[PDB]
């Protein structure tokens, strides 16, 4: 199984309130390890699992501080933005980037990835090449310069290639039996009536880990994909997943329809149907 | 751009009164990030909440789960509360044990 | 871990 470090940092100008809010939140595959807000009490980049109370006094400084360098970095950035695109400087305004790296089971890098937003929409991101920009807006135009003529693009891949694909084997390996585990799901049907004698079947997957699982609902063979509803996969609160799909099916027909259930824990998909 | 949350509210175990669990309030797809989340049991907010595994999409969208530890009852109600500018009225969604 | 981000 391959894996990954994602970074997502996020900046918020608050006019008359005070000094942007910035906050940043780390994860090793699906799992927060890691965070930092400028709101807390004392701002202080700190773990978000156990395994990350292996480390020294050390790193937890360098982590808040080069947390807090990049506070003020976005704080520059936010008010750089205003200029390009020509915006009121009264108006609330959002940055939102992601960094990280993905990997292979050897070890070994497998993507790197960094791109911005702002106010929600596409700014600049750093092609797979790693060595390219692809700016959306002309105002992201310009940055793209700057760093095409300070080599921030090498500069990056330096990043990417060494310190990144580097601590995310460390993480990987001080908690390894929080990171490398495989929760299974355990599945259920539930039942609801409905008018015109139509019942609605909603299928539950419960306490998995790795986030990634599939849901079907099965007619005589064939998958009712697109007349079913289903929400996006959710964190428990424990460091589990959840999911439900379900479908509407005829009444007293509901035992002629089955849920099929894909996931990393489970060599044989899942199958369920109904239980009166 | 604006983007009206989605508040989904759940629990960790199916519920089975005098049982420990926990209970989710997952607040997602929205925009800007400035969002207000309150737990509610029996109208009355709870003290202890967490926040946590916040993160957005290929959307741009935020993501964030607030849970708490608690033991469902069949009297007990719990709500989930949020607040956000794009809707003029805080949006309250409550907790089905039979979902 | 964290990167050091640069200037738009």
């Amino acid at each position: 199984g391959p894996h990954s470090l994602r970074y997502f940092v996020t900046a918020v100008s608050r006019p008359g309130l005070g000094e942007p809010r910035y906050m940043e939140v780390g994860y090793v595959d699906d799992t927060e390890f890691v965070r930092f807000d400028s709101d807390a009490e004392n701002p202080r980049y700190e773990p978000r699992a156990r395994w990350m109370e292996q480390e020294g006094p050390e790193y937890w400084e360098r982590e808040t501080q080069k947390a807090k360098g990049n506070e003020q970095s976005f704080r520059v950035d936010l008010r750089t933005l205003l200029g390009y695109y020509n915006q009121s400087k009264g108006g609330s305004h959002t940055i939102q980037v992601i960094s990280g790296c993905e990997v292979g089971s050897d070890g070994r890098l497998l993507r790197g990835y960094q791109q911005y937003a702002y106010d929600g929409c596409d700014y600049i991101a750093l092609n797979e090449d790693l060595k390219t920009w692809t700016a959306a807006d002309m105002a992201a135009l310009i940055t793209k310069h700057k760093w095409e003529q300070a080599g921030e693009a090498e500069r990056l891949r330096a990043y990417l290639e060494g310190t990144c694909v580097e601590w995310l084997r460390r993480y990987l390996k001080n908690g390894n039996a929080t990171l490398l585990r495989t929760d299974s799901p355990k599945a259920h049907v539930t039942h609801h009536s409905r008018p015109e004698d139509k019942v609605t079947l909603r299928c539950w997957a419960l306490g998995f880990y790795p986030a990634d699982i599939t849901l079907t609902w099965q007619l005589n063979g064939e998958e009712l994909i697109q007349d079913m509803e289903l929400v996006e996969t959710r964190p428990a609160g424990d460091g589990t997943f959840q999911k439900w799909a379900s479908v509407v099916v005829p009444l007293g027909k509901e035992q002629y329809y089955t849920c099929h259930v894909y996931h990393q824990g489970l060599p044989e998909p899942l199958t369920l149907r109904w239980e009166p | 751009i604006q983007k009206t949350p989605q508040i989904q509210v759940y629990s960790r175990h199916p519920p089975e009164n005098g049982k420990p669990n926990i209970l989710n309030c997952y607040v997602t797809q929205f925009h800007p990030p400035h969002i207000e989340i309150q737990m509610l049991k029996n109208g009355k907010k709870i003290p202890k909440v967490e926040m946590s595994d916040m993160s957005f999409s290929k959307d741009w969208s935020f993501y964030i789960l607030a849970h708490t530890e608690f033991t469902p009852t069949e009297t007990d109600t719990y709500a989930c509360r949020v607040k956000h500018d794009s809707m003029a009225e805080p949006k309250t969604v409550y907790w089905d044990r039979d979902m | 871990a964290v990167y050091n981000f640069a200037t738009m």
